[PDB]
């Protein structure tokens, strides 16, 4: 006799999860204002 | 004319001493010098900065 007919193809195994990015470094902070304004010469008495 | 004087004004009668932030290291000095960059003076009539 001829052979029983073979069963169909199994169904394929489930795919895995991905997990997520951390999160980025800060900005690089910005350098502090270019020196100071030019001073006041200073004038009067200032006296009694 | 009449050889007699006239016209005669009085001088500063007080010290009238140096303010602040000027200062004065010569005597008999009719005008008060400003101190020099980097020095300070705290109360006026400071001698020098």
């Amino acid at each position: 006799p001829p052979p029983t007919s073979p069963p169909p193809s199994p169904p394929p195994s489930p795919p895995p999860p991905r997990p997520p990015p951390p999160p980025p470094p800060p900005p690089s902070p910005p350098p502090p204002n270019r020196s100071p304004p030019p001073p006041p010469p200073a004038s009067s008495a200032i006296n009694p | 004319a009449t050889l007699i004087p006239t016209g005669l004004v009085k001088g500063a009668q007080a010290p009238t001493p140096c303010g602040m932030g000027y200062f004065q290291s010569s005597a008999e000095t009719t005008t008060c010098t400003a101190c020099a960059v980097g020095t300070y003076a705290d109360q006026a009539g400071l001698a020098a900065c």
